[PDB]
């Protein structure tokens, strides 16, 4: 029993996930370091 | 697995317990059901051959584990051979007229496709239901 | 087993084959297109739920409440594709509802720019002459109509009369022969497979002398400049710019 | 997927069409959205489609339909008249929207084929609705309303009309009324009421014409049957006294030790045993 | 392992197993023929595509290098199965081609049967009919003898029929149908002849020169067909013991073929099995049906 | 008074003797979109449309067909013109078509089960007699 | 239709509209009535879009009939946009959309000027509307999915129910 | 309204448990 | 894989088609020989 009612905030926004890159500190290098 | 595995019979007693109804394997309380493949054509074949003449081959898998029979009032199967609807029929017979105009050049005069049939245009009921009518007026009161 | 009956069977044999495996219902068949209907059927339905107040629709008024929400699409597709002042009539293909709730105008307006241009060009033209030459312009009333006064049936008042000439303008047939055969028609020329594409109506061709004529129409509402340099620092360059450094070009923007 | 139904709406074609919306209708019971299934059962017939949900069957076991049951085809206070009354469910508002709220988690954690607590309950029957049971499938069910022009006199269809030209049911009898609620719950249902004055009639249970006796008359024996099928039918009951035999007007007196298992034999017995696949009639003296 | 295949968007006819057992290829009413890897992951292929009618029959080659296709666009195609090129397009019956094989050992031949009632014999070389053979019933299946010399054909008069190449006369007859033929299939040994028919019955023949003259060799049971008329195909295990034939009831039946025993009863389908295949080294069997789904069950 | 006729170029030659049968069918036209909606039902309110239109196009298409007394130049200004109808002269022209109804008795998608309406079917099919009115289009046996 | 459909579906009997799609009261209003009858902004919205549309096809209309000439439409349609927040009240309930009526406001000024240059004077007839009739559709280009969803939802809340829960 | 007075509003019957209490059943006020 | 599909479910509302024919087999429950025409199933 799922409505038909809606609302602005629920659109859309932001729907890529930034993934850490290698020199922002990708989990790989945080696993070797000392 | 092989035959001998898969099908051997399942073990001596059967326990009254379970209800012509419970006995029936199930899926769904009703009966069992599952999906099948069957060509739309073939479908539409013995629906109509069905409906038109009452006479259709049967589908089952497990009737017997073979099957030899037709599934119909059957008067017509034996008689009309297993005439399918999209097949043409062997004999043709009574057919009826309808009045038509079909020019075009004539107006009100046309009939197209629109043509009325020309055959076709109870008074001891015609009270029955009157007096029913009329209880159920005073039943209302 | 007798002839008779081996003759039969392979009648039937044959009738059963060729139906299965028929060319229509091959594989991928998609069938058919939805070819259009009389515009009367429209028009009728229209007429009959002219209000959905009547006792015997009921179940419209459900469906027709439940449409509201495209409504403004479809506004959108009828604003977009007014005719034009040249245009006595245009006619449009339209998709209604089977219940004549809703109806959309399927379409969209594209027009050869330069065609375009130039037509507009002479409606430049023909507006300034005519307000130089009416003594009077009287300017029609607004709302047209009154509030009681209900929506026109076409089919009643409007289908029946005539057009009453539109705004037009007299091309030279000797100067301007090239465009003036075409000029003033709807989509000039979608049935030529010689200077468009084709109905989906993209894609024009013409040859120079065409273009030189649609030019010359088109003057009043072209820019006289061939060169760049007039725009030196009135470009979106230097607008840039000044906005970053918040300055103002004298007479450009803030 | 798929409706829950009787042999006898689904119709009488084994070839059938059936169409399916999501959420179609709400049940006029439990007042939910539900799938809904239409088809066409036959020629003449009448485009049937799903009257409560699936839940609210398999709480009560019965078509949607119909709301027959699913064995017995008899309206739900009979079988409730048969066996269990004590079954129940509210009928008040929120309640019923609650109780039916839980039984729909509790329905959703069995093994999905069983009527819930009732099955429990199912499997012991035959007391007398077997015999009450209807047998063939009844299709004068799915035949068209009765045309409401026609039944004034007007119908301007002519043949054509899909609707039925007949004369309708006097309003008088008390069976006109009908509701669904009512019939599902079981309440004044006159449908289920005549059954019940149908039920009493059978010939059967009274018995009891004179005290201590365990004799039995036999009508109906016939000259193929041996004792040999009387004893080895009756053993089950108890200690025999003894069996008299007459051939000549092939009826048979039984007695046994206690007038109770005599009663027995009749109730068990009365118009149902057959052996030999010839009819074994009984009577008192 | 079972292994479920898919793909086939609409019902499969037929499916074969390459004669070196590395690959399959399937068809159907779709009519793509996809060819898959038989270990590794299973993977799908090359997609054979050129057929207008759908694919009623394949076979291999005995060398596993052509793949011959009668659709019923009364075309036979002939396929390369290394590249997935077409060759050649066998244009000659005015109907429907039912069946197809091509002959193994001798210079290339194949022979059709179709709706037009004829039987013809081909060249691939010659781009044009070599023989006719006018029956006068719709012929439904066809396969050669080892020796190249007789045609083996079945058709809707319940009538097993051999042609002799030479003489062009009807040889034999094959009375023990009670209904139309709808598959059939030579023994590896050139010794045995199956058949499938409406009529239920699965029927081994004997083919010899020396013939007792009866040949009603054996007969077995368990094969249903129904309402779906759907053609029915038949297959010898590599090495002549056993013996499957699909069935309209969704089970693949495999038998002895000497005690008559039902080996195997295998479900899994939804519909119909058209076609039975046995890998031609291990005990592998590929099930095609109109479920549009194949199984790789292992004996 | 006529359609008020878009095209604004004079008709072709041959406009004078098909004009005044065009003139009566349209008159027809607009009475049958007047007529009105009482004991009618409702799917029977739009038939008459349905009908005239077939008489229409039917005329047009039967007089440069058949009698072959119309140039194509006048035909296809009937037909973009609008008094006849494309598409369903399209269909008429097929083998098994000639006696069409509508262009939606044959369209597949409106039915609930992607068929043709009955209004197509062969009355030897049927095999009863039994009487049919198509909902759509009011047809009785197109074919 | 749409409009009086949903005034009829809430029993909002003491309200009134006319056709040229301005929502009036019958009676002077009672406290329960007025919370009972206002419409929000997306009624509104809807009833103003409607209502310019209705001052274009009317126009339209009357050059039909023969009731006014083809420049004189062209005079009118360019009147109608230019002055939108004049004849609708669109604004009232969307204020953004002044930022069409400047435009529109600029393009009359632009136009008007180079158009009555020489011995065409200050008086009423120009027709270019072209301008002004783009302007209103990039507004209608963005505003359709705008009331799309808000329709969307007071249909939902009218046949669904106002979810009742403090969510 | 009747959600009260007519049938017991929502229903729990208790559950049953290694003892019978098909028997029981109680007396008028 | 799972939630996924939940999710597309969900996210259905957001984004306002289907043309699958699929036929079944059916085992009744009641049987009788008189019940049907006289089939130990139907398709549907
Ligand atoms: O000369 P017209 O054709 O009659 O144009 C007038 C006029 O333009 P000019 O005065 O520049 O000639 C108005 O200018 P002002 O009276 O306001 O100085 C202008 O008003 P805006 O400045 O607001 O444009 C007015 O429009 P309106 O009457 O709405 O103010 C507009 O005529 P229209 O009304 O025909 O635009
Ligand atoms: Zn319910
Ligand atoms: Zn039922
Ligand atoms: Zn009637
Ligand atoms: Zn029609
Ligand atoms: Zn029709
Ligand atoms: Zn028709």
């Amino acid at each position: 029993q799922l409505s038909k009612q809606y609302s602005s905030r629920d659109l859309p926004s932001h729907t890529k996930i930034k993934y850490r890159q290698t020199t922002q500190d990708a989990p790989e290098e945080v696993r070797n370091r000392d | 697995p092989t035959y001998e595995t898969m099908f051997a019979p399942e073990f001596g007693p059967e326990n009254p317990f379970r209800t012509q109804q419970m006995a029936a394997p199930r899926n769904m309380l009703s009966g069992y059901a599952e999906p099948a493949h069957i060509n739309d054509f073939m479908f539409e074949q013995q629906r109509r051959t069905f409906a038109t003449y009452g006479y259709a081959l049967d589908p089952s898998l497990d009737n017997h584990q073979v099957s030899a029979k037709y599934i119909g009032s059957v008067e017509e199967a034996e008689k009309n051979q297993g005439l399918t609807v999209f097949e043409t029929g062997q004999k043709k017979t009574e057919k009826r007229k309808k009045f038509k105009e079909n020019d075009a050049s004539n107006i009100d005069g046309f009939l197209g496709p629109w043509a009325k049939y020309v055959d076709e245009k109870s008074e001891e009921e015609q009270k029955e239901l009157d007096e029913i009518t009329a209880k159920r007026q005073k039943k209302g009161k | 087993m007798s002839e008779e009956k081996l003759q039969e069977k392979a009648r039937k044999w044959q009738q059963l084959q060729a139906k299965r495996y028929a060319e229509k219902r091959k594989f991928g068949f998609v069938d058919a297109q939805k070819e259009d209907m009389p515009p009367e059927h429209v028009r009728k339905i229209i007429r009959d739920h002219g209000d959905m107040t009547n006792r015997k629709f009921r179940h419209d008024k459900r469906v027709y409440l439940g449409a509201l929400k495209y409504m403004p699409h479809a506004v959108l597709k009828l604003l977009e594709n007014m005719p034009m002042p040249w245009e006595q009539i245009r006619d449009v293909p339209v998709l209604y509802h089977i219940t004549g709730a809703i109806s959309f105008v399927n379409e969209i307006p594209w027009v050869i720019e330069p065609v375009y241009i130039s037509q507009w060009g002479s409606m430049w033209i023909m507006m300034r002459r005519e307000k130089r030459d009416r003594r009077h312009f009287k300017r029609m009333r607004f709302p047209p109509f009154d509030d009681e006064e209900p929506p026109l049936d076409y089919a009643d008042n409007i289908l029946d009369v005539e057009p009453l000439e539109a705004i037009q303008l007299e091309l030279d047939p000797e100067e301007d022969a090239p465009v003036l055969d075409w000029f003033y028609d709807h989509q000039p020329l979608r049935d030529s497979r010689k200077y468009v594409n084709g109905s989906t109506y993209q894609r024009w061709q013409f040859t120079l002398p065409m273009m030189s004529t649609l030019y010359r129409l088109a003057n009043q509402l072209l820019t006289d400049l061939v060169d760049d340099n007039y725009f030196y620092l009135f470009d979106l360059k230097a607008f840039f710019t000044s906005k970053a450094l918040n300055m103002a070009i004298p007479g450009g923007p803030k | 997927d798929f409706p829950i139904l009787c042999q006898t709406c689904l119709g009488e074609n084994p070839y059938i069409r059936m169409t399916k919306e999501k959420y179609g209708k709400e049940c006029k019971i439990c007042a939910r959205p539900f799938t809904v299934f239409r088809w066409c059962p036959g020629v003449r017939m009448r485009f049937k489609k799903t009257e409560v949900c699936q839940t609210c069957s398999k709480l009560k076991n019965v078509c949607q339909t119909c709301l027959l049951d699913l064995e017995y085809g008899l309206p739900i206070q009979v079988r409730d008249a048969g066996l269990s009354f004590k079954d129940d469910m509210p009928k008040s508002d929120v309640n019923k929207e609650y109780y039916t709220q839980n039984m729909e988690r509790e329905i959703s954690n069995s093994d999905g084929t069983r009527p819930v607590g009732m099955l429990g309950k199912a499997t012991s029957t035959s007391d007398m609705l077997l015999k009450l049971a209807r047998t063939t499938p009844y299709y004068k069910r799915n035949r068209p309303h009765i045309c409401s022009f026609w039944v004034k006199g007007e119908c301007k269809r002519g043949e054509e009309c899909p609707y039925r030209h007949e004369k309708p049911t006097d309003p008088d009898d008390p069976l006109a009324d009908q509701n669904i609620k009512d019939r599902y719950y079981g309440i004044n249902d006159p449908v289920a009421d005549k059954l019940l004055k149908r039920a009493s009639t059978m010939p059967r249970l009274d018995p009891p014409e004179d005290k201590t006796i365990t004799t039995l008359y036999v009508g109906g024996l016939g000259d193929t049957i041996t004792e040999t099928d009387l004893r080895n039918h009756f053993y089950q009951f108890g200690e025999i006294r003894t069996i008299t035999v007459v051939q000549r007007q092939q009826c048979a007196f039984i007695q046994f030790a206690t007038r109770q298992a005599a009663e027995v034999a009749a109730e068990k017995s009365f118009n149902k045993l057959i052996v030999n696949g010839r009819r074994l009639n009984v009577k008192w003296g | 392992p079972i292994m479920l295949l898919s793909g086939h968007e609409g019902e499969v006819y037929c499916c074969k197993f390459h004669p070196n057992g590395s690959t399959l290829a399937s068809a159907g009413f779709d009519r793509l023929i996809l060819l898959w890897n038989v270990y590794g992951d299973c993977d799908n292929y090359a997609t054979l595509k050129g057929h207008s009618g759908a694919v009623m029959e394949l076979h291999y080659n005995t060398d596993g290098s052509m793949l011959f296709s009668a659709s019923t666009d009364k075309t036979v195609a002939v396929w390369d199965s290394e590249t997935g090129e077409r060759v050649k397009r066998l244009k000659g019956h005015t109907s429907f081609v039912n069946s197809c094989y091509p002959a193994r050992r001798g210079p290339q031949l194949v022979c059709t049967g179709s709706d037009d009632g004829t039987v013809k014999l081909w060249d691939i070389r010659k781009k044009a009919a070599i023989q006719t053979f006018q029956n006068t019933y719709q012929v439904l299946a066809v396969t050669f003898n080892d020796t190249s010399d007789q045609i083996i054909s079945g058709g809707i008069d319940n009538d097993i029929k051999v042609w002799d190449l030479r003489q062009n006369k009807l040889t034999y007859t094959m009375r023990g149908h009670a209904d139309s033929v709808t598959g059939l299939s030579l023994s590896s040994e050139g010794s045995y002849l199956l058949s499938n028919a409406m009529d239920n019955t699965v029927r081994v023949w004997d083919v010899r020169p020396f013939a007792p003259k009866e040949r009603c060799v054996k007969i077995f049971q368990g094969n249903v067909h129904n309402f779906e008329k759907n053609l029915l195909r038949c297959s010898w295990s590599p090495d002549g013991s056993k013996i499957a034939a699909g069935s309209a009831d969704r089970f693949v039946y495999v038998w002895d073929t000497t005690s008559r025993r039902i080996l195997y009863k295998l479900p899994g389908h939804a519909g119909s099995i058209n076609e039975v295949a046995f890998h031609p080294d291990e005990p592998i069997i590929i099930s095609a049906s109109s479920d549009k789904r194949l199984y790789m069950g292992e004996i | 008074m006529p359609k008020v006729k878009r095209s604004r170029k004079a008709p072709p030659d041959g406009w004078e003797l098909i004009e005044p049968t065009l003139d009566e069918l349209d008159q027809k036209m607009r009475e049958a979109e007047t007529e009105p909606h009482e004991g009618k039902r409702k799917v029977e309110s739009l038939w008459p449309i349905f009908r005239i239109h077939h008489q229409k196009t039917r005329y047009i298409f039967d007089l440069f067909y058949k009698r072959k007394a119309i140039s194509r130049e006048l035909y296809e200004y009937c037909i973009k013109e609008g008094y006849a109808d494309k598409n369903l002269i399209a269909k008429w022209k097929k083998q098994g078509y000639e006696n069409l109804c509508c262009l939606r008795c044959i369209q597949t998608r409106d039915t609930n089960f992607g068929t043709n309406c009955i209004c197509r079917v062969p009355k030897s099919k049927l095999e009863v007699g039994r009487i049919i009115e198509c909902t759509h289009c009011g047809c009785r046996g197109c074919s | 239709n749409m409009l009086n459909l949903l005034i009829h579906r809430k029993n909002l009997n003491y309200l009134h509209l006319d056709y040229n799609f301005n929502l009036k009261p019958v009676k002077t209003l009672t406290t329960k009535e007025r919370k009972k009858s206002r419409f929000g902004n997306a009624f509104h919205l809807c009833r103003e879009v409607l209502r310019l549309t209705k001052l274009v096809v009317d126009s339209h209309v009357q050059y039909r009939l023969g009731n006014v000439d083809a420049f004189q439409l062209a005079d009118g349609l360019q009147y109608i946009f230019a002055h939108v927040g004049q004849l609708t009240g669109m604004y009232r309930y969307k204020y953004k959309l002044m930022r069409q009526i400047r435009m529109c406001k600029d393009l009359k000024h632009l136009i008007y000027y180079r158009f009555n240059t020489g011995p065409v004077g200050k008086g009423p007839g120009c027709g270019f509307w072209a301008a002004g009739w783009r302007v209103w559709l990039f507004f209608m280009r963005g505003i359709t999915p705008l009331l799309e969803r808000w329709l969307g939802n007071l249909l939902a809340r009218q046949f669904e129910g106002r979810h009742s829960k403090g969510v | 309204g009747v959600d009260y007075n007519a049938e017991i509003p929502f229903e729990k019957k208790p559950a049953l448990g290694f003892y019978d209490t098909s028997e029981e059943n109680y007396q008028a006020l | 894989v799972a939630l996924e599909k939940s999710v597309s479910q969900k996210v259905a509302a957001a984004m306002p088609k289907l043309a699958p024919a699929q036929y079944i087999r059916y085992t009744p429950s009641q049987q009788g020989v008189a019940f049907n025409s006289g089939a130990k199933q139907r398709v549907i």
